[PDB]
DNA sequence: TCACGTATGCTATAATGTGGTCTGACGCGG
DNA sequence: TCCGCGTCAGACTCGTAATTATAGCATACGTGAGG
RNA sequence: GAGUCU
């Protein structure tokens, strides 16, 4: 998988309702991820590794 | 809370006095003199110190808790033997205690087959030479070339670094994911298989019937030498102590059993085809 | 030289094995028309327009 | 070394020491110089033992002279090097650590038994917080956790009042200190006042525990481990490896970490330092010895070297790589080897071709004991030698042991037991395995370099058994389904198919013979080809009504070839069987024919016989396979251009914005499928009958021989369906997903793919090879889930005197009847007395054998079901009669007692799903559904007869439906049942109940793509919850303005509308609800997510309108793939998201009050006036229109049956039925065989347990499940001597669930879950007195059944008297 | 008996007791050294039990009647 | 490889399947013969004796 | 490859595995059912006992088929004998309560 | 009583809280 | 509802065998042989 | 780790 950023989403993965939660992943060649996601309430969260 | 067991240890040390000049000569005063509380609260405080000297003398033996908790009976033994009469510091003396102990006690832990005190620093001249070789020699030094340096025997380089070969573990696999490991491919040469075990029982259920063959008197004074029957293996003089009790007799009639027997072996179909054997 | 199963093309559906042997065969029916001339020896003209 | 059975309790701290023989107190293994072992270390000679046989350390004592005597000096025993795997060891810790799998293995047992969580717990263990054991005065509670600034309080305060401590130290006197007896009389008299459902659940365990703990003689003090055993030195060796390395076990090393942690604790308790430095070592012998026992559970696993975690003792027991499923389930075994197979046409069926120098390794102790008896070796070793000389006597030798001497044949997957079959060995001059061709598809062994495992059955009753069962001779029809394994394939069948088939004149037409020894003449002579017509003296032997064969000799027309064919045809078969032209299918039926008249004798010389003549005349006919062979249609291009402008058309359209992009998508599919349908029907009437000849006469026409016709239309290999791909049209590729590419191939292999036409190609060329290595795993971990149910399954008794069985209704589904009642009822006991239609004379009596001879008078009179005894219904306790079972399917004859059913019902299964996973994926390429069921057309004239129907006229003039499950049955003249449809909802009918129709007639019609929701009442559409952006949305176009809308369902809805229901309320002029007829329901369809609606608010509408369009999109190929998962579901009992709702108890329904859209049903039956109530959702519109006598499971929801709630309300004999159907009905669509009583094996095992309501006589009481076999036998004894009788409820279980509930923990390990076992049976003090087949492999006995059945009941006597 | 040992399990009945009755004629051959009825016709001791078991001649009832009769003709000679 | 006369027919059952019947004369011919060279080592080493 | 009897393992006292170490052929449970759905207990009690572990089965059965004596005189495979060890070092009482 | 490998002992400038992989899935409890 | 733990086909063939780093010297402790 | 049969 290529560096750089990448949007992607679990499509009915995710929860029960079927809420598409969309995400992103900043890849670099060296040093922490940082992801951003939603959650089924639409609120935006931040983790790292 | 946090139920790791190393950032719980590093908690409880972190809330701990750092002593200062005439502090460590206060409590080390009472402490030589024999103190319940001095001992604990210089001790208590100083475990700051065994682990910053434990975490530079890490990824080489055991893990990390291994090296403080070893760190921490030198920093005893630095609290038992300090001297407050001299103006020279604790820190000071307990470093050389921490390194020591902790230097000491990897030696013997890190190997499986438990390498001892000589052995050990025997190598690590060995390998501190071989550094300094191997940047000159570009190449790897050879067991000749470190032997040659030091001008001490090649077998004594050989032998120290034939026992620096670590152990390859039985589990590990060859295969990855889960194929086979080394137990899967390893004989058990000890336990002989069915093919040997009654090889042994057919060659020795064999000879209790060519002893029944032979002459009365010449396959009890032959079986009797060997232990064949008898209990214990004497030798032609011994034989001497269960009715024989002769030297030239004993060494005619072996010998006439063992050649009467010969003919018995050529004639059953072996003595050269069982000589290959 | 080798004799096959033709049981085994239909099911298998790799009919490049049937097409490659045609042309093998059409391959060296001109090496044997070549090998015939050359044993016959009749001319380098001949060989040239063949 | 003989034993009863094995028990497993906790270790005692004095138990464990007396199992140790020494303790290890130093981590020393050896000296670096002296190889030995070190004074007191891990491979200690004076604990273990001497590492030579009899010899001490020192050398002191050797050999036997000193037998029992330890030496002085070294202290070491002089005794076998065996006690070294024997003898083991113990660590005193200085600290007590506790047990990691009675902590984390939940149910925590230290903390389910403490009422105390596992996190308050784990915070006294690494010294967090204290916990109380005993405060004093009650100001500081029990097992309440005190932080270290809290301690601090209690210490000033009250100081000695409470004695709180930490440590393992503190959780083993907090297990010292409680009293289970009375504890356990506490949580019984408070459950009393409150009875709920998971207090009584935790409460009862708890009870349930204390119980068994005491009772099991366990302390929970051993729960924490004071003492540590140590493992033999053998089993976790120092081996030196060739070259001067050596090698250890990774338990060496864990035992090190232990040892050094607990003799340092021991010095620093010595030195008195902190509790701080002392603290920190406590947590890492906890930490180590965890690791030990399990390293991959509390924490981060201990890594050593390379990176990879140290195997633990656990890992050596648990999951796969454990020594149950690898090293005890299963073995590596003596005399066997394997190679390359190859063919063996010359063989007959009882024959394989064994190569010399593999017979010679493999029969070497056989051949030393000739050489000893015939006098030519004197010793082994002399024989040894003789035989690696390979000298002249003992090929002689070698060749007189294997005369009538079988080998055993295996190939890899082991799928059904025909997987190994006995074989009589034929010494061959090659290195390659000889297999028999006929037995190639029970191993589904194709020779291009398949490998197969050789082993000797050595011991007389092995023999015996190789000769007597597993020989190929003796297994000829499949266990699975009543059918020959044992049929031609590949040339036999091409070859006696271009034997028997005819031809115009042809050589030699019209002629006369005298036999059909004058037809092969004149064949040989060259003076008439097999095609020609003649007429022939032929004399058939039919059996008459006694055993005696009647000959009748006649004039017959056939061919040549036919009468050669009769010469291999044994006396007793019917001429009629040679005289049709034979493919694969017919010759399948000759030997079925062939076993059930003659026998098992003249089956095998017939099959030898027509494999020879076969392969034969295949290779005199000289088919082959050519370019040409393979015939385009002229009209192929013509029919692309046509379906082209069609799919073209729909594609203009959607640019307009007329027809949607998944109405495109379905509709552009159908006409594509249709065309490969159009070309291929054009390729097969252009290849079929392309044959045009000249006769003696003028001109006719005939079947075309064209090669590669012959070769599909026989059966010997392909099929229409490969021919399509060859000649006709490649045709629609499947994506990866499953869904189908919307662009098929018009091209085939002859004409050639181009590139894009390849590139779609790989496309499902990988994801069928995909399946092959991976979702065979899903399908063989099915078969391992049913064997471990169904293993300890044997047929025990004769008869079990029960009168009970399931009914058996032919399977007429889909137009054709799929599986006739004679197949079905076939070799099945009679359960009541069956007999004809005039109830006056019985015809059938209530025990006996259904033979083909009763399944034939079964279709003279009629017999439309018949009541059969199953093997659900069987009343035996101890496992299953012959009766219930009825025929061993593979024999053709009453099952033996002693025949382990169970894991042929489980192989039976679990194969077909296994191996065509490999099949059509490989083979795999093209995607070929045809799911456009448009209509129905009825074929036979009859009166229309629908059940399960409630429909409503419209305003066309039609009946449309308003039922989900409505069934369309095809009555005949007398009154009985011919065809059967699935009409579905919203369907438009032709003739309503009760009408005529003829033969050929639409008798129903509707949209395939579309699941439309129809009205039942007319007046004006009302829009309800349909709020724009919350539940719907909206799209308009141009000019005038067309808007449609698409409900939203809870995946693209906003958290506003979620309790919001959409749906099209009815209304009438005025603006007030219409009453649905003779109902209290004013009109409201709720339309589900994704629903297109084209009619919008205020719209005029009469009965029978669709108000909205469900999309229907299903356009996956339902392989085995889509199909297992359900067949896996069933098969486990799990209820589905949306189960249908049932009616429990017969009587009066009145429907009850609501709770804001959701319904509550107070129904009063007649009988019981005592009430019952049950909650039902909003949007479940309900089948019964309420106020109604209604039955015992009677479908009020439409929708799927949970299988718990047959079983529940309806009895064994429905949920049986419900699980047979549809799992059946998942395999009929692959057509796969596989008999019902295979499924109801694994049924009867799933219908083990059951729940004990009323209380008994003994100590089940209440709540308490137990095997149903065990509750009987107590009723037994209960029914006769009296006392109090326990009422019962039969519990269904899932496979996973069943084979954890057996007793036999063994078995439960050796499944699965064995970390869990182990310690659920150690608590309760479980003993296994080793029942099933499982526990018998392992300790490595005789099965409790097959031969060894004889044996275990004959033990079982022993210990009856006295 | 070569083959096909259907003719032996049709006089016995189950498959099962045919092996046990069958191995333990093979035994008393192996070891004790009985003479067969059946001709031999250089056939292993597995296939003469079938053989004699296929014609009607050994079976589990006739086996104990016959262990009986040498048993107990001993048990005669020793009271 | 090597390419050679190849005829599709059935024969006896010896190409029953995908077995392949090939005449002597390729094996005369030694056309399809392969050269495998082996490599074998001989370690003499120290034991402690 | 063939083998009658070689070399076994040092824990599993199982026969060795492939033709690089003239091993015996694995005997599965796939391979087990087979016989147990048979009925053949005897074939598969060899394969189990003295075809594979039990040491006192493996050495008195060759002599047996030296002898000629094709006899089953069977024990107990050392592969449980070596469960019982593991399962008691974790801590857990596992006996063979007899007749 | 030495010979020999093994083990224990002490070093006084000051020094005082640690630092490899990052993505499975479908089921079933608590 | 979310975190945790548990399963995930059967044999076969080959192939190889890695790395780090621990100071230096003086008395103390144990066993065996020689005077 | 790279393969062979399914
Ligand atoms: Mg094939
Ligand atoms: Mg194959
Ligand atoms: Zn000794
Ligand atoms: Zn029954």
């Amino acid at each position: 998988r290529s560096p750089g950023v990448f949007f992607d989403s679990d499509k009915g993965k995710t929860h029960s309702s079927g809420k598409v939660l969309y995400n992103a992943r900043i890849i670099p060649y060296r040093g922490s991820w940082l992801d951003f996601e939603f959650d089924p309430k639409d609120n935006l969260f931040v983790r790292i590794d | 809370r946090v139920l790791d067991a190393t950032q719980l240890y590093l908690g409880e040390i972190g809330y701990s006095p750092l002593l200062t000049a005439e502090e460590e000569v206060y409590f080390a005063r009472r402490a030589l003199r024999g103190d319940v509380a001095s001992r604990r609260r210089m001790i208590e405080s100083n475990l700051r110190l065994v682990v910053k000297i434990a975490r530079r003398y890490g990824n080489r033996g055991l893990a990390l808790l291994d090296l403080i908790e070893e760190g921490n009976l030198g920093l005893i033994r630095a609290v038992e033997k300090f001297d407050p009469e001299r103006g020279f510091r604790f820190s000071t003396y307990a470093t050389w205690w921490i390194r020591q102990t902790i230097e000491r006690a990897i030696m013997n832990q890190t190997r499986t087959i438990r390498l001892p005190i000589h052995i050990v620093k025997e190598l690590n001249v060995y390998l501190r030479t071989a550094r300094e070789l191997s940047h000159k020699l570009d190449h790897e030094p050879s067991a000749e070339e470190i032997a040659e340096q030091l001008d001490k025997p090649v077998d004594d380089v050989s032998r120290m670094l034939r026992l620096n070969e670590r152990i390859t573990s039985v589990d590990t696999p060859l295969g990855g994911d889960s194929e086979k490991a080394l137990l899967d491919i390893l004989a058990d040469e000890k336990e002989n298989g069915p093919e040997d075990t009654t090889q042994d029982d057919d060659m020795k259920q064999s000879i209790v019937k060519w002893l029944f063959e032979l002459n009365a008197k010449q396959r009890e004074v032959l079986a009797r030498r060997f232990g064949l029957l008898g209990y214990e293996a004497a030798t032609l003089e011994d034989v001497g102590r269960e009715i024989g009790l002769t030297r030239e007799r004993v060494r005619q009639i072996q010998v006439e059993g063992l050649r009467r027997l010969r003919e018995i072996l050529q004639t059953q179909g072996l003595n050269i085809e069982a000589l290959f054997l | 030289d080798i004799v096959l199963n033709p049981l085994g093309v239909p099911s298998r559906m790799n009919i490049g094995q049937i097409l490659e042997t045609h042309l093998g065969m059409a391959a060296k029916g001109i090496g044997d028309k070549i090998n015939a001339m050359l044993k016959q020896q009749q001319e380098v003209a001949k060989l040239r327009e063949f | 070394e003989e034993f009863d059975a094995i028990k497993i309790a906790l270790a005692s701290p004095d138990m464990i020491r007396s199992w140790s023989f020494g303790e290890v107190k130093k981590p020393e293994t050896i000296n670096y110089r002296t190889f030995k072992p070190e004074r007191d270390g891990l491979f200690c000679a004076r604990i273990f033992g001497p590492v030579k046989d009899y010899e001490c350390l020192c050398g002191k004592y050797k050999r036997l002279k000193h037998r029992g005597v330890i030496c002085e000096k070294c202290g070491v025993e002089v005794t076998q090097t065996k006690v070294r795997r024997e003898r083991m060891g113990h660590i005193e810790l200085a600290s007590p650590t506790a047990h990691i799998w009675f902590l984390k293995s939940l149910p925590s047992r230290i903390g389910l038994l403490l009422d105390m969580p596992l996190r308050d717990i784990e915070r006294v263990l690494y010294f967090e917080s204290y916990v109380v054991i005993e405060g004093g005065m009650t100001n500081l509670e029990r097992q309440q956790i005190l932080t270290e600034e809290q301690y601090l309080d209690a210490l000033e305060e009250f100081g000695d009042e409470f004695d709180a401590k930490m440590g393992a130290e503190a959780i083993q006197a907090l297990l010292k200190s409680m009293d289970l007896e009375q504890e356990c009389e506490q949580l019984r008299e408070e459950l009393n006042e409150t009875n709920s459902e998971t207090k009584r659940k935790k409460l009862t365990k708890r009870i349930k525990l204390l119980e068994a703990f005491v009772q099991s003689g366990n302390k929970p003090e051993w729960m924490i481990l004071t003492v540590l055993p140590v493992l033999p030195p053998d089993l976790r060796p120092l081996v030196p490896l060739d070259g001067g390395r050596f090698a250890t076990s990774d338990l060496n090393d864990l035992y090190r970490r232990v040892i050094n942690r607990n003799n340092r604790l021991k010095r620093l308790l010595d030195l008195a330092a902190p509790d701080i430095i002392v603290r920190n070592e406590k947590r890492m012998l906890q930490e180590a010895v965890d690791a030990l026992l399990d390293n991959g559970r509390r924490g981060r696993a201990i890594t050593g070297s390379n990176k990879r975690p140290l195997k633990s003792l656990a890992d050596m027991i648990k999951g796969k790589q454990g020594r149950f499923r690898q090293n005890l389930l299963g073995k590596r075994v003596d005399y066997s080897g394997r190679s390359v197979i190859t063919v063996g046409p010359y063989l007959r069926l009882h024959q394989c071709g064994l190569p010399k120098k593999m017979a010679l390794e493999l029969f070497k102790p056989f051949i030393y004991g000739k050489l000893e008896l015939r006098g030519l070796a004197t010793t082994i070793k002399a024989a040894k030698k003789m035989v690696e000389r390979e000298e002249a006597v003992v090929w002689d030798i070698l060749d007189e042991v294997i005369r009538e001497h079988p080998v055993l044949l295996n190939r890899a997957p082991t799928l059904h037991r025909l997987g190994i079959q006995a074989f009589e060995p034929v010494l061959i001059e090659g290195k390659a395995i000889q297999l028999h061709p006929l037995v190639c598809a029970a191993y589904n062994a194709d020779f291009d370099g398949d490998q197969m495992a050789v082993h000797v059955p050595l011991t007389l009753e092995a023999q015996l058994e190789a000769r007597a069962l597993m020989m190929s001779t003796n297994n000829i029809l499949s266990p699975a389904n009543g059918e020959p394994i044992i049929v031609p394939s590949q040339d036999v069948v091409l070859g006696l198919y271009y034997m028997t088939r005819d031809c115009v004149n042809a050589k030699g037409e019209g002629m006369v013979l005298t036999g059909p020894k004058e037809a092969e003449r004149l064949y040989r002579s060259g003076l008439a080809s097999l095609h020609a017509r003649v007429k022939v003296r032929i004399t058939e032997y039919e059996k008459d009504a006694n055993g005696e064969l009647v000959a009748k000799t006649s004039l017959k027309d056939t061919t040549v070839g036919r009468a050669i064919l009769w010469m291999i045809v044994p006396k007793g078969l019917p001429y009629s069987i040679v005289n049709q032209a034979l493919g694969k299918k017919a010759i399948s039926k000759m030997l079925n024919t062939c076993y059930r008249i003659l026998g098992l004798k003249p089956t095998v010389i017939f099959a030898d016989q027509i494999m020879y003549t076969g392969f034969a005349y295949a290779a005199r006919s000289g088919a082959s396979v050519g370019i040409d062979d393979m015939v385009i249609p002229e009209k192929k291009h013509e029919i692309i251009s046509e379906a082209e402008a069609e799919v073209a058309e729909i594609q203009e359209q959607f640019q307009s914005g007329l027809v949607t992009a998944g109405e495109r998508y379905n509709k552009v599919i159908d006409i594509w499928a249709a065309a490969n349908d159009r070309v291929s029907k054009a390729m097969m009437d252009n290849l079929q009958t392309e044959t045009v000849i000249n006769r003696d006469g003028q001109e006719e026409k005939q079947v075309s021989f064209n090669s590669i016709y012959m070769m599909a239309d026989s059966g010997a290999r392909g099929s229409a369906a490969q021919i399509r791909q060859l000649a006709g049209m490649r045709g629609l590729m499947a994506k990866p997903d499953g869904s189908i590419i919307e662009t098929p191939i018009t091209a085939n292999f002859r004409e050639g793919l181009n590139v894009l036409q390849y590139f779609i190609s790989t496309h499902g060329a990988r994801k069928g090879l995909a399946d092959t290595a991976l979702k065979t795993a899903n399908s063989g971990y099915l078969t391992r889930r049913l064997v471990d149910v169904a293993q300890d399954l044997v047929v025990t008794e004769d008869d079990c005197g029960t009168h009970e069985g399931i009914m058996m209704t032919p399977v007429i589904e889909g137009g054709d009847v799929k599986e006739p009642l004679r197949d079905r009822v076939l070799g099945r006991v009679t359960a009541e007395d069956v007999l004809k239609p005039g109830t006056a004379d019985i015809l059938v009596p209530r025990n006996t054998l259904l033979h083909e001879q009763w399944c034939d008078l079964l279709e003279e009179n009629s017999v439309d079901a018949v009541k059969v005894r199953s093997v659900v219904s069987c009343d035996t306790d101890f496992g299953v009669c012959a009766h219930c079972y009825g025929r061993d399917l593979a024999r053709g004859h009453i099952i033996n007692k002693g025949e382990a059913i169970g894991v042929i019902a489980a192989q039976s299964i679990g194969e077909p799903g296994t191996q065509l996973t490999m099949r059509t994926f490989h083979i795999g390429g093209a995607a070929s559904r045809a799911a456009a069921e448009s209509s129905i057309q009825v074929k036979n004239k009859g009166s229309i007869k629908l059940s399960n129907v409630k429909s409503v006229v419209n305003s066309s003039g039609k009946l449309v439906i308003t039922s989900r499950n409505t069934e369309l049955k095809l009555i005949d003249e007398f009154g009985r049942t011919k065809e059967s449809y699935k009409v579905p909802y919203g369907a438009v009918l032709a003739k309503g109940d009760g009408e005529q129709v003829a033969g050929g007639e639409t008798v129903a019609n509707w949209d395939p793509h579309t699941m439309p929701v129809i009205t039942e009442v007319s007046g004006f559409v009302r829009f309800t919850d349909m709020i724009d952006g919350q539940t719907i949305t909206r799209q308009t176009d141009e000019l005038t303005g067309l808007s449609s809308l698409v409900v939203l369902d809870s995946a693209e809805r906003t958290a506003g509308g979620k309790d919001l229901r959409p749906a099209l309320k009815i209304v009438d002029a005025q603006g007030n609800d219409v009453l649905i007829p003779g109902t209290d329901m004013p009109a409201q369809y709720f339309l589900p997510g994704k629903a297109i609606v084209q009619l919008e608010d205020g719209v005029q509408i009469s009965s029978g309108d669709t108000l909205a369009r469900i999309p229907q999109e299903s356009g996956g190929t339902k392989d085995i793939t889509g199909g297992l998962p359900r067949v896996a579901d069933l098969f486990e009992a799990r209820r589905p998201k949306e189960p249908a709702i049932l009616a429990e108890i017969s009587g009066i329904v009145s429907f009850g009050k609501e709770t804001k859209g959701k319904r509550r049903l107070v129904i009063t039956p007649v009988d019981g006036s005592d009430p019952y109530e049950e909650m039902i959702p909003k949007w479940r519109q309900l089948n019964v229109f309420e106020g109604e006598r209604v039955e015992r499971g009677d479908v009020i929801s439409d929708g799927p049956e949970a299988p718990h709630d047959i079983l529940r309300l309806r009895g064994v004999h429905a949920v049986t039925r419900y699980i047979v159907n549809e799992v059946q009905d998942v395999y009929r669509l692959q057509g796969v065989k596989i008999n019902d009583k295979h499924i109801e094996v694994i049924v009867r095992q799933m219908l083990r347990k059951a729940t004990i309501v009323n209380a008994g006589s003994s100590d089940f009481l209440e709540g308490e499940q137990v095997e149903y076999s065990r509750v009987k036998i107590a009723n037994r004894e209960l029914e006769a001597n009296g006392k109090v009788g326990a009422t019962y409820s039969r519990d269904l279980l899932g496979i996973t669930k069943a084979s954890l509930a057996t007793e036999s923990f063994i078995s439960a390990a050796s499944f699965q879950e064995t970390t869990r076992v182990l310690t659920e049976a150690a608590v309760a003090g479980k003993r296994d007195e080793l029942r099933g087949l499982k526990e018998n492999v392992i300790v490595g006995r005789l099965i409790p059944a097959g031969t060894g059945y004889a044996y275990h009941q004959d033990r079982m006597r022993r210990r009856a008297a006295g | 008996a070569r083959v096909t040992v259907q003719d032996a399990v049709e006089k016995i009945g189950n498959r099962f007791d045919l092996v046990l009755v069958a191995a333990r004629r093979a035994r008393q051959m192996q070891v004790g050294g009985k003479d067969p009825l059946v001709p031999e016709e250089n056939d292993k001791t597995t296939v003469i039990a079938l053989r004699e078991i296929e014609e009607g001649l050994i079976n589990n009832q006739i086996l104990d009647v016959r262990e009986r009769q040498e048993q107990q003709e001993q048990e005669a000679a020793e009271l | 490889g090597q390419n050679m006369r190849v005829a599709f027919m059935p024969w006896n059952g010896y190409n029953f399947e995908d077995s392949i019947l090939v005449s002597e004369r390729v094996v005369q011919e030694d056309r399809f013969t392969t050269i495998h060279i082996q490599e074998l080592a001989c370690v003499s080493r120290d034991t402690k004796l | 490859h063939a083998r009658s009897t070689g070399s076994y393992s040092l824990v599993t006292q199982q026969p060795l595995g492939g033709k690089a170490q003239f091993g015996g052929q694995r005997f599965g449970e796939m391979e087990v059912w087979a016989l147990e759905a048979y009925g053949a207990a005897y074939t598969l009690q060899e394969m189990l006992t003295v075809k594979s572990d039990d040491v006192n089965g493996r050495t008195k059965m060759y002599k047996n088929i030296v002898d000629g004596n094709h006899q089953m005189e069977p024990g107990m495979p050392e592969s449980f004998n070596v469960l019982l060890k593991e399962i008691r070092s974790l801590g857990i009482n596992i006996e063979l309560e007899d007749e």
